[PDB]
């Protein structure tokens, strides 16, 4: 969904 | 049997725990990061969306962060969070 997005630690 | 408990790897045997207070099933870990357990793995897994806990292995992590408020994480807002697809021990 729109409630998380993937990111880079 | 001897399991990961924070920096987990892929490949690692894990213990998966059910967590009330984020409705979703998680690693057990020491590390305050949360690593929820990714919902394709629960068939995987023989857990549905009551099983207090299982061994599984680790085969896929994905670092995320929650966009909004209200989130099937029960996380607040910002929080960065790990997502992981395991199957079963053997
Ligand atoms: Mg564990």
């Amino acid at each position: 969904s729109s409630e998380f997005e993937v990111v880079t630690p | 049997e001897k399991i990961a408990i924070r920096d987990f790897q892929v490949g690692d045997l894990v213990l998966i725990i059910l967590d009330e207070r984020h409705d979703n099933y998680v690693l057990f870990t020491v590390s305050p990061t949360l690593y929820f357990l990714h919902s394709e793995s629960l068939p995987a897994l023989d857990l549905k969306p009551r099983r207090p806990w299982v061994l599984g292995k680790v085969m896929e992590k994905e670092y995320c962060q929650a966009k909004k408020a209200q989130n099937r994480f029960k996380v607040p807002l910002g929080t960065k969070f790990y997502r992981v697809k395991a199957v079963s021990w053997n």
